[PDB]
């Protein structure tokens, strides 16, 4: 329920 | 509304297929390529940041949101954006619909669209999600056109030989026709009556019928060859030419083979577009008059035959989506599988220190039985198909032969009307079954025909600048940088406010730390990359409003990864130079100092390079020929007085420390140091 | 008497190529994998040095000349290798075999026999001519062992497969020679005489027939697919099993690609091993029914089918080696053109800085034309095949139907009999054109047997190791070096004549350039190469008579170049010991603080890691706990010699132990 | 035993190459 923080949400890496 | 589910048509697309699976299920389509051009897709994968700006150029109101595992179960927005992880790799992004107390089945770009009930979906779930949501700036519409309407274009052109394949194949389908009925002639009048004389006769002619209709395939199939190999040829040069007037984004976000590999897409294209065409517009013809034909033998027959065909539709039909799914799954093995044996070959030196031999085996002899059991489950497949239409066909010709003798007994039907009805069947069961089985080959080439062509949508490097001109003479003046900022992609800034000043002269900043970024301005100079938040000042008023013609004509860089073409080294000294002699080149490498080098080759300037052999100073010598105003060198003389050098390095060494020095670490310059 | 042409299985054994050709020439036969290494062939390729070294270890007396343009006029020798350079791009060796008036026969290993006039011959010659002679003590002999029986050695452990195979395709082939006299039966007994319920009964029978045919043609075909895969995985097994216990010349003188590549001859190996020994097995048999039936019905009738198998036979076995030739050709057109792609898409920064988008588009125009001529070629091939055995079938069935219509005529024979042979014309024809189509099988089958046996006949590295002895104990202390020299091969020396002590337990260190070879020293060290003259000892019992097991447990190396395998960390830090863990690792990530490193990934998983990172090795090394231990950038230990860490540049380390220099030039 | 003329070295046969 928290907004990801810049550093962090960029870490959410996706495909491969 | 329909689950809608797009597909991915590369291996590293799973934001930009998921992005573009909202849009059409919120009622907006456009085009992959520009999709994953939007959020940035680098040849590592997607970062959420990146759908997160994508969707908010689109008009979504999109957020970043952490969730638990008992947040699954709420009355959040039900379409939306899931981070998985499949066994033993890295994420992958999905979709969640409806999540009506199982997880529903999810548009997984990778492998169509799976169920992933609620009791192993949460075990590879992180709270990675996504809460996309139609705003203001939300357009309805279709963007993206109809690309197999656009290829078959290169029809037009030889459209005298469709028309002559057309023909050949009806005048063939005729003469065959006409041959089927030698039963019905043998076993009616030539045997019943024990005419000796017209038997001679009439198997003549039979024959040379035949040896027309066998002219005629010949004919048919060298057209049919040379037309789809110009088909082939058209789309492969079109596909490059634009390829390479693309600009550097879509070069290094994608890999060589990714992008190469659209080369064998343009042979599906081409089976869609000549094959196809011509087995419809053929067989459809084919088809009707040998069903009018059976139907005037006899009507019964001509049902069972029907029956026949009916069924061996059904079974290819019901059998087509579980041959696709055990297709797709031994390739993903077979991937993985050699992907450990290269990986096992290369690093020999570590397995043999640690004496791992015994694991490395077992692990590969598990990888090798997971490949062959889902080769085994396709053979599977394809051997109950098999049996399946071979049970249908043998109990159809058995059932034909049962009721045309019942037929005959009761003198509805003459006994060689049943042979040539057999005869005759080879020319209804073969179009029927040839037009069933497109399904397969048009699917492939739709799925091709777009993967090939998103790309000649994009926009090349030189429709994307804006008004040029006004300055001619080439640049040699003062160069400035304003506030410039470059992200290279959408992964993290690594160009923080830069301003600097370089007033001709000879000697600028060689060092500013062990990686911190010294090229990537050097390209952003010569203008591979268009900088974000500021602008360039070589004080040609804005550079972004100067020709690349020339902007590429005088600035030269030599760096570490030179690379060096396959080819004499003549012409790759001289890359592009159709106005360069043999002096010229000489002179060059003279002012080089590579003359030595290049007179060391047995064939001396003619002989052939094998991109590997120093190979340096080569870069130098071809900068050094291309006669520049800005003369930009990595690590590694005649060159007039007002001609900038960069002279980048690595070490703090202050070789020359002839004028002015910057750096810029890891934001701004902040460093005199003239 | 025969020029004698050896194919090369890669695609850099053109100098082993030649030099097996020679002696088999000569009445020597030997597997070019024990070839390929005494002349040193390398991912470049092989020298002439190579080929005159393994020609002497042969008992070949070998000379190399630079023959003039001038002197060619003459008989220097009549099996002669050359060089010669391939369209204008490539090296390649070849052997020059009859030199005659504007013609020459030259064995290349890529194409084969080929004719080449003599001014046409000299535009590619640059200057070869490696002469062989028979030495005092050269020894014929077929010291090569046949391959296609030693993978047929497989189908043993499975005998109750390939029986329960043979009887299902007897009976199946039974049951569809029985169904197939329905037609006879259907207009010779029935429709004659008008026997509506005989009709049906005999139809129902039939009908079950063929779907008791149609059974056992299920239940058969599993079992063959069970064949292949139980060949297909014994033998992939087997040779990566065997690979992995080559020694490391073995990987470093062949391309990964090379030794991946040989996976896909276990396919063609198990096809000819089981369908084609199954193909023989059942259809010979089949053949021999058919024939024998088709000459029970009518003499002529049979006599003309043979006549056209004979001919679609014939047809078929003329069209073989173009149709190989063009393949080969297309395949080698795809492979330039794919890899000009790669290199115009890899270097793209060069070609937009230097406008050079239209040349290079122009360039890769002229390579897809010439793609398209061999396939063109490939399909003009296929299109006379085609017509032409179309041609023989069609004329065929049709002058069988009119000799049958005419016998009809006559006494002899009716018409039920002409349908029942024309239906039993697909029991005759399909096994001899099954029997006369395994032929390419067959062959590229014995080219894979032979691409496979190679490798697994060649001696593993504890096969050459020597005796051991009583030196359990752990190495450490004064680490000699005698005289040594080493070689990469048959390249130039990159050691020669060094001599040093490494004191025991202090931080000795070496020092010089890229072209130094302080890795050849590790790598010496660890026993991965032996050296070529010399010996290398640790205060006695010198390296050559221990066992493998305590030079790779007690002499763990750490350099730049780290190779993280895609795996388990756990696994990955702890490699191969295969013992007690998932505690000691914790101590290595103390100690080499490699802790805090991977106490950051937000998993605490196996952190698969999709294949800096020298700490990982680093740790790695940790659990060996090994006696001698080499950095190569990168403490604490013990007692024990546990630093021989290189140095490239200068004062990268000054003060800790003596420095070596390159050469040993000074301590 | 020569008969051919201008006999080559290993320092002169090292730089002569066959490879690929
Ligand atoms: C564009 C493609 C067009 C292709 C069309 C080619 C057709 C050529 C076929 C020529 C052979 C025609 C013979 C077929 C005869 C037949 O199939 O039916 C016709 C009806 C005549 O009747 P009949 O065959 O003699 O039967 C017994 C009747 N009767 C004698 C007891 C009264
Ligand atoms: C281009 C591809 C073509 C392929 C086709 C190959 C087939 C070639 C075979 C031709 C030979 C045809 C000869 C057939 C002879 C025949 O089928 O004949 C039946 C026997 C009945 O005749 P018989 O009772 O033995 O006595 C009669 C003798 N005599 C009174 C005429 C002298
Ligand atoms: C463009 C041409 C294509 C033709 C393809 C034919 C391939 C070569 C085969 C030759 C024909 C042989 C097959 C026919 C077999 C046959 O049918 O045999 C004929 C000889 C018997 O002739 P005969 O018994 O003397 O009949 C006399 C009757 N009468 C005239 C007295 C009433
Ligand atoms: N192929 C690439 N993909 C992603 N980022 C890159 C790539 N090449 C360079 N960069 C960016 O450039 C920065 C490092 O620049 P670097 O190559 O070290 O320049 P230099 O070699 O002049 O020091 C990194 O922060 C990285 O984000
Ligand atoms: N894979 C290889 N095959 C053959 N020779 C090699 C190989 N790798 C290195 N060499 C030899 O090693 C020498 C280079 O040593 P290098 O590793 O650069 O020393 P250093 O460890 O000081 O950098 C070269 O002369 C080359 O002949």
């Amino acid at each position: 329920g928290r907004e990801l923080t810049d550093e962090e949400l960029m870490e959410m890496t996706g495909g491969s | 509304k329909k689950y809608v589910s797009v597909r991915q048509y590369d291996l590293t697309d799973s934001g930009a297929a998921v992005l573009s699976s909202i849009a059409q299920y919120y009622g907006l389509k456009m085009s992959l390529a520009k999709i994953r051009e939007m959020t940035g897709t680098d040849t590592q994968g997607t970062n959420a940041y990146g759908l997160i700006h994508a969707a908010k150029q689109l008009g979504f109101s999109a957020k970043g949101v952490k969730a638990s595992k008992e947040d699954l179960l709420k009355d959040f927005r039900l379409p939306a954006i899931a981070n998985v992880i499949v066994d033993n790799r890295l994420a992958h992004f999905v979709v969640i619909y409806s999540i009506k107390n199982r997880i529903i089945t999810v548009a997984d770009p990778g492998k169509g669209i799976v169920r992933y009930s609620m009791d192993d979906f949460f075990s590879i779930w992180t709270g990675g999600l996504v809460l996309l949501e139609p705003g203001e700036a939300f357009q309805k519409g279709d963007y993206t056109q109809n690309m197999m309407v656009k290829f078959a274009g290169f029809l037009k052109p030889l459209k005298k030989t469709v028309l002559a394949i057309f023909l050949a194949s009806l005048l063939y389908t005729a003469l065959g026709i006409a041959g089927s009925f030698y039963i019905k002639f043998l076993f009616d009048d030539l045997i019943k009556f024990e005419k000796l004389n017209d038997l001679h006769i009439i198997s003549a002619g039979f024959a040379v019928i035949f040896l027309l209709q066998i002219f005629l395939n010949y004919y048919r199939s060298i057209l049919v060859t040379k037309l789809g190999m110009s088909i082939d040829k058209s789309i492969m040069m079109e596909y490059y030419s634009h390829v390479l007037k693309l600009p550097m984004n879509f070069f290094n976000s994608r890999k060589v083979g990714e992008i190469i590999s659209r080369f064998m897409d343009a042979s599906k294209i081409r089976q869609a577009i000549s094959g196809a065409t011509l087995t419809i517009m053929i067989d459809t013809i084919m088809a009707v008059i040998g069903g009018i034909l059976l139907y005037i033998q006899n009507s019964s027959l001509f049902f069972i035959s029907f029956i026949i065909i009916l069924l061996y539709g059904i079974i290819v039909t019901v059998f087509n989506k579980p041959i696709q799914n055990a297709n797709r799954q031994i390739m993903e093995d077979n991937a993985k599988l050699t992907s450990a044996l290269v990986e096992s070959v290369k690093g020999i030196e570590t397995i043999k220190s640690f004496g791992a031999e015994e694991q490395t085996e077992k692990s590969t002899r598990d990888k090798i039985e997971t490949v062959m059991k889902s080769s085994f489950k396709e053979g599977m497949l394809y051997i109950n198909l098999s049996s399946l239409t071979g049970i249908v066909a043998g109990l159809g010709g058995i059932v034909i032969l049962w009721a045309g003798a019942y037929n005959v007994i009761k003198g509805n039907m003459s006994g060689g009307q049943l042979l040539a009805f057999n005869a005759l069947l080879a020319y209804f069961l073969t179009p029927v079954k040839n037009l069933i089985d497109l399904q397969p080959l048009i699917q492939t080439a739709v799925v091709a025909s777009n993967r090939l062509g998103e790309i000649l949508e994009l926009a090349t490097e030189k429709e994307l600048r804006e008004d040029s001109d006004d300055f001619v003479i080439s640049l040699k003046g003062d160069i400035e940088f304003r506030n410039v900022d470059f992200r290279y992609g959408l992964r993290k800034p690594v160009l923080k406010n830069i301003n600097l000043t370089i007033p001709k002269g000879k000697t600028v900043a060689i060092v500013g730390e062990s990686g911190s970024g010294k090229t990537t301005l050097a390209k952003l100079l010569m203008n591979f990359y268009s900088p974000e938040k500021g602008d360039i000042l070589i004080n040609g008023h804005s550079i972004k409003n100067i020709s690349l013609e020339l902007i590429r004509k005088k600035i030269a860089f030599v760096s570490q990864d030179v690379f060096i073409f396959s080819g004499t080294v003549k012409e790759n000294l001289a890359l592009g130079n159709e106005n360069v002699d043999m002096d010229e080149i000489i002179k060059a490498a003279k002012m080089a100092n590579a003359h030595d080098f290049i007179e060391k080759l047995p064939l001396k300037y003619d002989t052939f390079l094998n991109e590997s052999g120093q190979k340096q100073r080569l870069a130098i010598a071809r900068a050094l020929l291309k006669k520049p105003d800005i003369l930009i060198l990595d690590e590694a003389y005649g060159l007039e007085d007002d001609v900038t050098v960069i002279i980048i390095a690595h070490r703090l060494s202050t070789i020359v420390n002839a004028d002015k020095i910057y750096l810029l670490k890891d934001g701004e310059i902040v460093e005199s140091g003239s």
